[PDB]
RNA sequence: AAUGAGACA
RNA sequence: UCGCCAGAGUACUACUCGCAACUGCCUAAAACUCAAAGGACUUGGCGGUGCUUCACAUCCACCUAGAGGAGCCUGUUCUAUAAUCGAUAAACCCCGAUAGACCUUACCAACCCUUGCCAAUUCAGCCUAUAUACCGCCAUCUUCAGCAAACCCUAAAAAGGAACAAUAGUAAGCACAAUCAUAGCACAUAAAAACGUUAGGUCAAGGUGUAGCUUAUGGGUUGGAAAGAAAUGGGCUACA
């Protein structure tokens, strides 16, 4: 399907040039990404599906890719191994073999010298590296392995770097290694804001079981919280609730040295009670150290609930419950 | 009511009744073959029981330069054309109920001895068309299964010959007959033997084998009287291109086993030329019709032996009391010299 | 045919493949193999890694040597038209 | 179950975290808390950080209440305590010299003191062989004994009290009554110990 | 089992196209509606009418067109004008498809009394999307 | 923990 | 070289010879009945068979709230009336009905109408029989993982086809998976769940095969389908 390919990518540059011409842009930076915006513009699908929509890309990263002719007219096989099965994954075994023994024969010539310039680089851990997934590894040879074909595989590389490496072996095998992204559970300060002579004031934001919670927290004033104008007290007749306002001051030992005004609307006392609760603990992270903040995950202050309210299937009393199941 | 009608093939699907549960487990025993009736096959666009002529559909648009208008038709003539309508349907119906005669078998039902044509092609493009093979044993095999219950399937034991000395068989099993018959043909090329014929009318010298617990016995015959043997080994032998052969069975006539048999007898079979190799001595065909004329068909290659075989007075061989007994002339059954049709 | 056994001291099966398929084997035997189906037999040792490297070697030089004077012939045809 | 199972049980105790330079291995147990980057659940609403509530507290009020009524348990649970403190409060008045010092003013005290009196030390378990049930002794685990003290305790001032008598106060006589081992409560454990110990060559039909 | 406006399997050898070859679940997730209409809205009168226009039309084009008809009408709905989109397969000659067209148009029009756009494409045969 | 099937190939 | 064997049941039986046997042993048929009896094997199901492992609403141990008791509401069976039908182990029982004072209505008692809705028709019409002729739409095992087609192998093949330091299997199709929806992700819930099983349910959504009716099993008008001895299921309100 060499030809198709072919015919695919003359054509697809061709209507790249017809789509800048009716877009009135520059055809010569007619960007991939301004290609998406502009066949979703036309041809506007509403289809949830994100693989249903229609596409126009490069015919090399639509088509999956291709086995190359394995022989020449006269039937010879170019490769040495194309009457194993899987030639692409057994020369990849036979050179990583072969690169173990040259550097088992490289190091042991070194120790005949007496001389060991090599290091273990296998380390890898700030820059986060871990082995090609198997999905991954099938697309880098263009063909299908096995769960046994590929722990062999991996274990092997493991052999290769657990000895002294060489400049060649390193690059042969950071061909695969993949780095992790960033991992971090660190939550960004919001800095502090300034307005018609206020100092010290900061903003969060709460949700919780239905209930959005507003909270502007002072850090000028005495110890008094003003939820939609009304003295929380009032607001809050249950002790409980109360209880949840003092969780995050009480933690911070600062009970009276902030001034909060909130307003919460939706849910019930308890929804409103935790809401506002969540929305102290973030607007107060501006306040506090950054050390302290991360207690304030491992209490749980910072962590949002999850925990919302079920529906009711059809056929059921209720989420869980099913009507009485007579059996005779 | 023009709302509640529904599609061609709805009704049809419905009507026909092929789907249901009754065509499972043999519930259903009418026998009586449903036959559907495409009731599109003669239409005519435009044409009514009114008899309208639009310009476009039936009649040309433009007549003699000048394009026609829309027009009836007359009574008569109308009558006419619905008469061919109906004598065309009748003609389909004619040409349904014959059924083309199959090649008789060994009988009038089973599949044996029936012809299936040429092998299909091999994937690198070489045809047999002097190829033929025949069907020997057809049966159903059913099988327990956990949730269907009985698994019905058909396997079939073919034969494969070019007639020239070159023969094999094979067995196919699939669900379906007609699948059963491709795969048995395909897999019959793959296993071939070579079967070697004196002077291409008889085997080299008489046979005898027990192939597990089938007793088949062959002897070698002259060219007048031929093809007296088993049904399933005439179909094989016709085949091979064996014309002259007399064969016994005895014992299980299983038709997998006296196949699997009957070749491995025959590609044990010895030749002059062998036989003269491993002795170093020439073979002498003395034949009866030619009198004491010593014919000789073979000769050892190389060195050939000056010592004669030693004369025994009394040659110690194992002999069938079949054979003795019809030699003296003591078999008298009714059944032995009857009258029978051509080979 | 380097080794006619598996690792489970069974024949190969490419041994009765190639049978099948009409493909001359030219294997080596050793004290406990099946010599009936190799066209081809030789009776040495394939377990001692001087006995293994010794007939790889003798394989090398025989194929090279196939290859050259193929080469070899097809330049005296050449030139002889 | 809304959470993962990377999400884990979140620590409350606020002198956790204010006194860690004081040990080493605690240090690395909750320094990797964070360096593995685990996901930590959102804060119960019962539990809290303040001083002044107590573990065998909440799980008392949570069994009490009936239906969804939080409030209501608590309210009983706060009567329940303050009637228990104005009983002891006033016996401690009419008191002699030695007697003063000897009654206990706490509810707390009181109350974590008598559920541990009347905790069974051995239960029964029916066990079926031979086609019928024996009543095989088994070494109950701490939970368990915990949580049936505490059924004991409500089923008896649910069933057995007047319907005029409140029922804040018809606990707080159980509870002195258990403090003074002679309650029904602990009747009722002695006679879970005398089934026991009548069965005690019953034993060896258990295989655990 | 679901059977609902689905095609059972059977072996490997019988075509279907891409309407036919998703479940009724996918609508809105892979595949959109046949017919589009203002009808169906939240706040909108009228959906009883346009229903039955619909129905009437899927059989009315499947009956004009015997045999020719690829799969399934797609109805559009533009102001007071409506739009009907078709899969012809190459059967009949041209001459009668602009005669069908032409008659489709005016009786169509002067039957629901507003303006009727018949679009036709034609296909060499049923396109396939799985099996065959 | 005793008993059960008729006009399905 | 000797002994024994000529379909199965009748039959280690009847009659007969010998015997320290007398309810005995040995010898050993026939009438009659059937078209089979019998040996070995393959797959499946099952096992109050053994070994190992496992049930997160789950079998036991164990948690909470309820049904069975009473009234009431509603649905079946039975009883009853001139007075529908269908569901009716798990997979029926506030089920078809997200719905009956007339209507609906298909039931009964009376009283009327015979090209009796349409453009035409020696034809309209039928809630007439057949879910055991069916399409449609599902229940169910089932959040079980297997189904089907092409091809190869087996000293024959009914059928089976895996050993990773790998010993005959291969690549695709459907299903699971992944994805999508519940406006972040995650989790969870929805949604999905093939080939088959139960001749499972539905001729009364509608269409239709076959059979039946045609001044009648068709159409219209008026009035009327009461009633609960009793038994039971699912619910609401309680017994504070
Ligand atoms: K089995
Ligand atoms: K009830
Ligand atoms: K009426
Ligand atoms: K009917
Ligand atoms: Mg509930
Ligand atoms: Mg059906
Ligand atoms: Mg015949
Ligand atoms: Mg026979
Ligand atoms: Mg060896
Ligand atoms: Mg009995
Ligand atoms: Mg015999
Ligand atoms: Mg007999
Ligand atoms: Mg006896
Ligand atoms: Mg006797
Ligand atoms: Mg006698
Ligand atoms: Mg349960
Ligand atoms: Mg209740
Ligand atoms: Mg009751
Ligand atoms: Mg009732
Ligand atoms: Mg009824
Ligand atoms: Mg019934
Ligand atoms: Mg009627
Ligand atoms: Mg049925
Ligand atoms: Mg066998
Ligand atoms: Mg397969
Ligand atoms: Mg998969
Ligand atoms: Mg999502
Ligand atoms: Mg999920
Ligand atoms: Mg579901
Ligand atoms: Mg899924
Ligand atoms: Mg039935
Ligand atoms: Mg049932
Ligand atoms: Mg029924
Ligand atoms: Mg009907
Ligand atoms: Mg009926
Ligand atoms: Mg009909
Ligand atoms: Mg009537
Ligand atoms: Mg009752
Ligand atoms: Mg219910
Ligand atoms: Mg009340």
């Amino acid at each position: 399907t060499v030809d198709f390919i072919k015919k695919q990518i003359e054509e697809f540059n061709i209507g790249k040039r017809h789509l800048a011409n009716m877009m009135g842009e520059d055809p010569e930076t007619f960007t991939q990404e301004d290609i998406d915006r502009a066949i979703a513009y036309l041809f506007p699908s509403g289809l949830f599906e994100k693989r249903a929509r229609p596409i126009m890309k490069h015919p090399e990263e639509i088509f999956p890719k291709q086995r190359a002719i394995q022989w020449g007219e006269d039937g010879r096989p170019f490769h040495f191994l194309f009457y194993t099965g899987k030639q692409s994954y057994y020369s990849l075994m036979h050179d990583t073999y072969g690169k173990l023994l040259d550097v088992e024969k490289h190091h042991n010539q070194l120790r005949a010298k007496d001389l060991l310039a090599e290091k273990t680089k296998i380390l890898k851990d700030p820059i986060g590296s871990r082995w090609l997934i198997k999905e991954e590894l099938e697309e880098m040879l263009v063909e299908k392995l096995s769960d046994q074909d590929y722990a062999q595989f991996i274990r092997l590389l493991e052999r290769l770097s657990a000895l002294p490496c060489g400049a060649t072996e390193e690059d042969f095998v950071n061909r695969f290694r993949r780095s992790i992204p960033i991992q971090s559970k660190k939550q960004l300060i919001e800095p502090l804001q300034y307005d018609e002579q206020g100092m010290a004031f900061s903003r969060g934001e709460g949700k919780r079981k239905t209930a959005k919670a507003e909270v502007v927290v002072y850090g000028q004033g005495s110890g008094r919280i003003d939820v939609n104008g009304v003295d929380y007290l009032l607001y809050f007749p249950v002790t409980q609730d109360r209880e949840q306002l003092m969780f995050p001051l009480h933690f911070l030992d600062r009970l009276g040295k902030h001034d909060m005004t909130c307003a919460v609307s939706g849910g019930g006392r308890s929804a409103q009670a935790g809401a506002v609760r969540l929305a102290m603990a973030r607007a107060l992270c501006s306040f506090v150290t950054e050390d302290e903040v991360e207690w304030m995950r491992q209490a749980g202050l910072l962590t949002a609930d999850p925990r919302v309210r079920e529906r009711k299937k059809p056929g059921q009393e209720g989420a869980r419950r099913k009507f009485t199941w007579k059996k005779r | 009511s023009f709302f509640t009608k529904l599609t061609a093939d709805e009704l049809w699907k419905g009507a026909l009744a092929e789907s249901g549960a009754g065509a499972r487990k043999g519930r259903g025993k009418r026998t009586k073959k449903k036959r559907r009736k495409d009731l599109n096959r003669g239409q005519i666009i435009g044409e009514g029981r009114h008899g309208f002529l639009w310009p476009g559909l039936n009649i040309p648009l433009m007549r003699n330069g000048a394009v026609q208008t829309i027009a009836q038709r007359s009574k008569e003539d109308q009558e006419k054309v619905e008469a061919d309508m109906v004598q065309q349907r009748e003609e389909w119906d004619r040409r349904r109920k014959m059924k083309v005669k199959r090649e008789r078998g060994w009988s009038g039902n089973t599949w044996g001895g029936v012809s299936l044509g040429p092998p299909d092609p091999g994937p690198n493009g070489e045809t047999y068309d002097d190829f033929d093979t025949r069907i020997l044993e057809v049966r159903n095999v059913f099988n327990m299964t956990a949730k269907e219950g009985r698994k019905r399937s058909v396997r079939v034991l073919v034969a494969v010959g070019n007639g020239k000395g070159a023969a094999g068989f094979a067995i196919g099993k699939a669900t379906e007959r007609a699948d059963a018959f491709r795969k048995a043909k395909n897999r019959a090329v793959h296993y071939l033997h070579y079967i070697e014929r004196y002077e291409d009318h008889t085997i080299y010298h008489d046979i005898s084998l027990k192939f597990k617990r089938t007793h088949i016995k062959m002897k070698k015959q002259p060219r007048g009287y031929g093809l007296h043997c088993h049904r399933a080994i005439m179909t094989i032998c016709r085949l091979i291109g064996i014309k002259d052969l007399y064969a016994k069975v005895s014992g299980s006539v299983n038709m997998l086993n006296l196949t699997r048999g009957l070749f491995l007898g025959l590609s044990r079979q010895e030749t002059h030329q062998q036989l003269a190799d491993k002795k170093s001595l020439h073979v002498v065909e003395f034949r009866e019709e030619c009198g004491p004329l010593p014919i000789v068909v073979a000769s050892p290659q190389g060195a050939l032996r000056k010592d004669p075989e030693p004369e025994d007075e009394v040659p110690d061989i194992t002999l069938d009391w079949e054979d003795v007994k019809a030699a003296q002339g003591m078999k008298r059954s009714v059944w032995s010299g009857l009258k029978r049709a051509a080979t | 045919f380097l080794h006619t056994l598996n690792n489970v001291f069974e024949p190969h099966v490419a041994v009765r493949d190639a049978a099948k398929m009409n493909i001359p084997t030219v294997g080596i035997v050793d004290t406990n193999c099946n010599p009936a189906l190799i066209t081809y037999p030789v009776p040495g040792n394939d377990d001692s890694p001087p006995a293994v490297r010794l007939f790889c070697r003798l394989f090398q030089v025989a194929i090279s040597r196939a290859k050259e004077k193929r080469r070899q012939v097809e330049a005296l045809y050449r030139l002889q038209g | 179950s809304r959470y993962g199972p990377e999400y884990k049980d979140p620590q409350i105790d606020k002198e956790y975290y204010r006194k860690p330079l004081a040990e080493q291995t605690e240090e690395e147990k909750y320094e990797r808390d964070f360096k593995k980057t685990q996901l930590i659940k959102a804060a119960p609403a019962t539990k809290t950080s303040s001083v002044f509530e107590d573990p065998v507290i909440s799980k008392f009020t949570n069994m009490m209440m009936k239906g969804g009524n939080k409030v209501l348990a608590r309210s009983l649970m706060t009567q329940t305590l303050e009637a228990v403190k104005r009983k002891q409060f006033a016996k401690y008045h009419a008191a002699s010299a030695e007697e003063q010092a000897t009654i206990e003013r706490n509810p707390y005290t009181i109350f974590h003191q008598a559920l541990k009196n009347c905790e069974p030390v051995i239960g029964l378990v029916p066990i079926l062989k031979g086609g019928h049930f024996y009543q095989v002794p088994v070494p109950l685990a701490d939970r368990r004994r915990r949580f049936l003290a505490m059924k004991w305790m409500i089923a008896e001032c649910r069933e057995k009290k007047h319907r005029r008598v409140l029922m804040p106060e018809k606990l707080s006589q159980e509870l002195l009554e258990a403090f003074h081992n002679q309650g029904p409560v602990i009747k009722r454990k002695h006679d879970m110990h005398k089934m026991a110990e009548a069965n005690r060559a019953l034993a060896h039909y258990r295989w655990w | 089992k679901n059977r609902a406006a689905r095609v059972r399997v059977s072996k490997g050898d019988k075509p279907v196209t891409y309407e036919e070859a998703h479940a009724p679940h996918y609508i809105a997730h892979r595949k959109g509606w046949l017919s589009l209409h203002t009808g169906n809205l939240d706040g909108e009168d009228h959906a009883a009418e346009r229903t039955v226009e619909d129905v009437f039309l899927r059989k009315f084009m499947l009956g004009t067109f015997p045999g020719c008809l690829a799969d399934q009408l797609v109805l559009k709905r533009r102001a007071n004008q409506l739009e009907i989109c078709a899969l012809v397969l190459r059967q009949l000659p041209p001459h009668k498809f602009y005669f069908l067209v032409g008659y489709s148009e005016t009786l169509l029009s002067h039957f629901y009394k507003c303006p009727v756009h018949l679009h036709l494409q034609t296909v060499p045969s049923k396109v396939v999307y799985k099996y065959i």
